[PDB]
RNA sequence: ACGGACCAAGGAGUCUAGCAAAUGUGCAAGUGUAUAUGAUUCUUUAAACAUUUUACGCAUAAUUAAUG
RNA sequence: UUUUAAUUUAUUCAUUGGAAUUUUUCAUGUCGAGUCGUGUUCUUUGAGAUUGGAGCACUAAUACGUGUGAUACAUUUCACA
RNA sequence: GAUGUUAGGAGGGCAAAUCCGCCGAAUUUAAGCAUAUAAUUAAGCGGAAGAAAAGAAAAUAACUAUGAUUCCUUUAGUAACGGCGAGUGAACAAGGACCAGCUCAAACGGUUAAUCCUUCGUUUGGUGCAAACCUUUCGACGGAAUUGUCGUU
C-alpha cells in the first residue's frame, strides 16, 4: 500500500516537502547530462502505474528537453510567401516536449532497446525534465515472459518515433473518442485519403 | 423530453414519456491516506489564501475567495468546490 | 458559367487522379471470399460458422418498429438461458457486456430464442470415445453411434440467421367497436403545449426523491 | 460513339465550329463561378436569383432521424389494402378496416382527397393532420394515435 | 492519354434484360427468323426443337 | 502583312465526374436491386443467372428563419 | 508431396496436484496527477463566444467524482461512459 | 557510478507500391489580390509489416434504443465552414463484409519470492543415410528481485 501513499504525496507538487524535493532533484538533473541512465526508477509508483516492471530487461533513462517552442527553420528571419506563412516565432510543434524526451533516447542512443513510457519526474523555467522507461526485446527474462513480451517482436520498432507511445497517442488525437475527434480514428491521413478517395464501379 | 422511470409510457408519440407502452426495470483506508498525507504535505500557497481569506470572514471575503479560487483554478464548478471544501477544513480546525 | 443550368459544385479541384480507383475486382474478390467460407465451414468439421446473434430493435425514431441481428446477447439473457457467457462462448453464442435489457419483452424475446439454439447442441467428445457430461451449462454429449447418426443431417441455419418477423399490417375491428369521440390532433397540440410543464414536474419530483 | 460526335462532321472546317474571330480561348470569362455579381450577374441574376446572401438560424447538427417523417393523404388510405379486402370490406357495413400506416412506412396522414362516403376506417398512424382527422371523423372512421 | 477509368461496362436493367431474353427465346421459335439468322435448317421439320 | 524549299510518316474538342434538354427503350405511383448474398456458373466465365413473405437514392406535397 | 475433415485400441495400478460449475458470511474495496481542466497564443477542423493538437501560466476532484450530450453563462435534473 | 581488445547479444545500411510520425511551400483559383483555395498536398527528415494503423467507449443516441476497430452502399455535396465571395465539408442512425476479446495498477502467500534469468553436466522418446531438428528434467552453481516477480482476481 505504499504506492498509494506515493501517489497522494506526488499529487501536491505545491507542499513544502515536495516543493524541497523538486527543486533538488531539478537541480542535480540540470547538472546531470542530457541524456543518462537511472539505475533505478526515481518515481517506482508511477513507473510500475505505467508498463514498467522489475525484471532484468527493464532500463530507466532520464533526459532533458529544452521548454518553448522551435521557431520556423528559416533562414535568416525571412520566408518567401504569403503573408498567411510569413509567421516565424509562434510556430507550435505538434508533437509534444514529452514525446520528444523519448525521441531522443529511442532514436540511436538505445536503438536495441524499445521505448515503453514515459512520465513527469522534474521541471524547470529553461528544461523540462522526464524518465524514459526501455525495454531490452532481446533479454531472455523479458522474451520469455508470456506477458509484455509482444514488445519483443519486430512490429514495435521505435513506437516513439512512429507515435505508438502514450504520448504519440495524445498528440494524435487518439486521445479522444467519439464526434471530438471524428476524423483522426483511422489515422489523420489514412482518413483524409479515403474521404477525398473517389470509387467508380465498372458497369456504373 | 423526459422519460419516467415509474407510470409507463403513454403511447403518444409527441410529449411527455411518449413512445411505446413496453415494460420497464430498474473508508477508512481513505481517511488515513487523506490523514497522513495532510499530516506530510499541508496546504499549498493558495490553499493557504484561501483559507486566510476565508478566515477574515465576511460576505465580501466569501465572494473575493470564490473568485480567487475560480480564477486559480479554471472553471466555477471546481472553484465551488474547493472553497466549500476549504470551509469545512477550517471548521474542522478551529476546534 | 451560361443559360439556364445548374450552378456547379463539382468538387474536383485537387490532384484526384491519384484518388480514383476502379473495382475490377468485385466478383473475383466475392468469389474468393466464397470459397474462403466454404473451406473455413469444410475444414471447421460440420459446425456451422455462424454465431447466435440477439434479435434486437433498432435504434432512434426513424427505425422504432424495425428490428436487426444485434451484437451479441446480454449477461442476464445468458443467465436466463442458463449460461454464463465465459463458457457460452464456446457454442457459438455471441455476448457483449455494453448492452442492457431494458424491457422485458426485449429480455424474452431473446430468453425463448437462446433456449431454441441450446435445444440443438450437439457435444462432441475430446478424450478419444470417453464422453462426459459437461461444464458450465453446456448440453450433455453423445457417444459413438449418436454422433455417427446425427453427423450426416442437414444443417439448420434459419435460427441462425436474422428472425423474419410477421407484423400484421392488414387487420380489422368491430364497427361498433370505435371510439368515435377521440380528437388525436387536438391530443397532439395538447400534448405538445403541455411539455415544458411537465418536464418541470418531472424536474421536481425527482428532487424531492433524492431526499 | 465517338463517330457520331458533332466534332467529327466538322473534321476539315479549320475553326472546328468554334468560331473564326471569337475563337476557342481558354475560360475566356473565369473558372467555375468567377462572375457573380460582377459580370455573370445578369446570367445569375436571370436564373438563380436567391443565390447570394443568408437567411435563417444555424441548426448546428441536424440528426435527420430527429424529423424523419413520410406522409400520406386520406384519398390514398383505401389503396394500401388489396381489392379484395377492399370489397368485402365495401359491402359489409358491420366491419371497418384498421390501416396502421406506420407499417407501411407513413407516420403522418394529410387531409387531401376526398374519402369514400359513410365507410368507417379506423387508422393508427403517428401524426395526424386537423382536416384529415375532420374528415376521417366525417366519414364515420376514428384516428387512433401511435408511437 | 487512355486512362483505366473509362466506362468500360454498362448497367442494363435487369427488366431490359429479361425482355430480351424472353423476345429472344421466342424469335428462336420462327423457322422464318432463325433460316433468316444464318441457319441452314431446311431440312428439319419443326423450329421449335425438342428431343427427348 | 505574317507561315510555307521539297517529300514521307505522326499531328490537335477527347476521357471522367456532375446537371439539364432532346430522342429511343422498359416499367409506372412507383422505379433503380446499392454493397452484399447462392450456384455441381466457373479455358471462354472479370459475364450471365437469382434475391425465404419495408436498406437506401429520386419521385409521390408544399411552405416557413423556425417551434412547425 | 504439405495438412485437414472422417476414420485401427483401449485396458488397467496408483496417489498427487491443480482447476472449473453451485449454497453461509464478510467489504463495498480499488479504479492511472504537472494529469484533466481553465486562461492565453499559434496551428488544425465543417466544428462555428474554438474540433483536435501544441507552447506558456494556473492547476483539480475521488466514483455521491469528472467527462460528454455541437451557443457563452449561473442554479439544477436526466441519459451514457 | 567509471573502466573494460571480460562472457553473451542487439542498433547502424539497402529497399517503399501500400503503411506510421514530423516538417512543409508555391504554381493555381478567386477572371486583380492580401483571408480563403491549391493543401493539412508537392519537396525534405525519420520508422515497420505482409499488410501497417485503429481497436474494446470518459461512444452514440433521446429511441420500443444501440454496443471494440476497419472497410463497402448510403447518410451527403447534407449539418456546417467561407472577402458567406471563389470555394470547402463531416458525424449519427440504416444495409452489408468480417467478427475474439483481453492484462497491467491495489487484496491476500510474511508458519517462508510462493518468482525470473545465466552457465555447467545426466536422461524422456522421436521423425532425417547424414547434418540438424522436435521433445526431455534430475539438478547444481551463479545471480536478479521485497525500491515488488509470480501465484489471486
Amino acid at each position: 500500500g505504499a504506492y498509494k501513499y506515493i501517489q497522494e504525496i506526488w499529487k501536491k507538487k505545491q507542499s513544502d516537502a515536495m516543493h524541497f524535493l523538486l527543486r533538488v532533484r531539478t537541480w542535480e538533473y540540470r547538472q546531470l547530462p542530457v541524456v543518462h541512465r537511472v539505475s533505478k526508477p526515481s518515481r517506482p509508483d508511477k513507473a510500475r502505474r505505467l508498463g514498467y516492471k522489475a525484471i532484468q530487461g527493464f532500463v530507466i533513462y532520464r533526459v532533458r528537453v529544452r521548454r518553448g517552442d522551435r521557431k520556423k527553420r528559416v533562414k535568416k528571419g525571412i520566408v518567401h510567401g504569403k503573408p498567411k506563412h510569413q509567421g516565424v516565432h509562434k510556430q507550435k510543434s505538434t508533437r509534444n516536449l514529452k514525446s520528444v524526451a523519448e525521441g531522443k533516447v529511442g532514436k540511436s542512443i538505445c536503438g536495441n532497446l524499445r521505448v515503453l513510457n514515459s512520465y513527469w519526474v522534474g521541471q524547470d523555467a529553461v528544461y523540462k525534465y522526464y524518465e524514459v522507461i526501455l525495454v531490452d526485446p532481446n533479454h531472455n527474462a523479458v522474451r520469455n515472459n508470456p506477458k509484455i513480451n509482444w514488445i519483443c517482436n519486430p512490429v514495435h520498432k521505435h513506437r516513439e518515433l512512429r507515435g505508438l507511445t502514450s504520448a504519440g497517442k495524445k498528440y494524435r488525437g487518439l486521445r479522444v473518442k467519439g464526434h471530438l475527434s471524428a476524423k483522426s480514428r483511422p489515422s489523420i491521413r489514412a482518413n483524409w485519403k479515403r474521404r477525398q478517395l473517389i470509387k467508380l464501379r465498372k458497369c456504373r | 423530453g423526459r422519460k419516467s422511470t415509474i407510470k409507463p409510457a403513454t403511447g403518444i408519440a409527441v410529449g411527455f414519456n411518449s413512445g411505446h407502452v413496453v415494460t420497464k426495470r430498474n473508508s477508512k483506508r481513505k481517511e488515513l491516506i487523506k490523514d497522513v498525507v495532510r499530516e506530510i504535505t499541508g496546504f499549498s500557497p493558495y490553499e493557504k489564501r484561501i483559507i486566510e481569506l476565508i478566515k477574515i470572514g465576511t460576505s465580501a471575503s466569501t465572494k473575493r475567495s470564490l473568485k480567487y479560487a475560480k480564477k486559480k483554478l479554471g472553471t466555477h464548478k471546481r472553484g465551488k468546490a474547493k472553497r466549500e471544501e476549504i470551509q469545512k477544513v477550517v471548521i474542522l480546525q478551529r476546534r | 458559367v451560361a443559360h439556364n443550368n445548374v450552378l456547379p459544385n463539382v468538387h474536383l479541384h485537387k490532384w484526384w487522379q491519384r484518388h480514383v480507383r476502379v473495382n475490377f475486382s468485385k466478383n473475383i474478390k466475392k468469389k474468393k471470399r466464397r470459397l474462403l467460407r466454404e473451406k473455413r465451414r469444410k475444414a471447421n468439421g460440420g459446425t456451422p460458422i455462424e454465431k447466435l446473434h440477439p434479435i434486437v430493435h433498432c435504434p432512434t425514431q426513424r427505425y422504432n418498429f424495425r428490428t436487426r441481428l444485434g451484437k451479441g446477447f446480454t449477461f442476464e439473457e445468458l443467465k436466463g438461458a442458463g449460461l454464463t457467457p465465459r463458457a457460452a462462448q464456446t457454442i457459438g453464442i455471441c455476448y457483449d457486456k455494453r448492452r442492457k435489457n431494458r424491457s422485458e419483452e426485449s429480455l424474452t424475446k431473446n430468453v425463448e430464442r437462446l433456449l431454441k439454439y441450446k435445444n440443438s447442441l450437439v457435444m462432441i467428445p475430446l478424450k478419444k470415445n470417453k464422453a462426459k457430461k459437461g461444464i458450465g451449462g453446456i448440453p450433455a454429449d453423445a457417444d459413438k453411434n449418436t454422433i455417427k447418426e446425427f453427423r450426416n443431417k442437414k444443417p439448420l441455419l434459419s435460427i441462425f440467421k436474422k428472425e423474419k418477423n410477421t407484423k400484421p399490417f392488414y387487420e380489422t375491428i368491430e364497427v361498433s367497436k370505435i371510439d368515435k369521440e377521440f380528437l388525436a390532433y387536438k391530443t397532439l397540440r395538447r400534448a405538445k403545449l403541455a411539455e415544458r410543464r411537465k418536464n418541470r414536474r418531472q424536474q421536481k419530483k425527482d428532487i424531492k426523491f433524492k431526499s | 460513339a465517338t463517330r457520331f460526335k458533332k466534332n467529327r462532321k466538322k473534321r476539315g472546317h479549320v475553326s472546328a465550329g468554334h468560331g473564326r474571330v471569337g475563337k476557342h480561348r481558354k475560360h475566356p470569362g473565369g473558372r467555375g463561378k468567377a462572375g457573380g455579381l460582377h459580370h455573370m450577374r445578369i446570367n445569375f441574376d436571370k436564373y438563380h436569383p436567391g443565390y447570394f446572401g443568408k437567411v435563417g438560424m444555424r441548426h448546428l447538427n441536424l440528426l435527420k432521424n430527429r424529423t424523419y417523417c413520410p406522409t400520406i393523404n386520406v384519398d390514398k388510405l383505401w389503396g394500401l389494402l388489396p381489392e379484395e379486402k377492399k370489397k368485402e370490406f365495401s359491402e359489409n357495413k358491420d366491419i371497418a378496416p384498421v390501416i396502421d400506416v406506420t407499417r407501411k412506412g407513413y407516420f403522418k396522414v394529410l387531409g387531401n382527397g376526398k374519402l369514400k362516403h359513410n365507410q368507417p376506417i379506423v387508422v393508427k398512424a403517428r401524426y395526424f393532420s386537423s382536416v384529415a382527422e375532420k374528415k376521417i371523423k366525417a366519414v364515420g372512421g376514428q384516428c387512433i394515435l401511435v408511437a | 492519354p487512355t486512362k483505366i477509368w473509362r466506362r468500360w461496362g454498362r448497367k442494363v436493367n435487369l427488366k431490359e434484360k429479361r425482355y430480351a431474353v424472353c423476345s429472344s427465346i421466342a424469335a428462336s421459335g420462327v423457322t422464318s427468323l432463325v433460316l433468316a439468322r444464318g441457319h441452314r435448317i431446311s431440312h428439319l421439320k419443326e423450329v421449335p426443337l425438342v428431343v427427348s
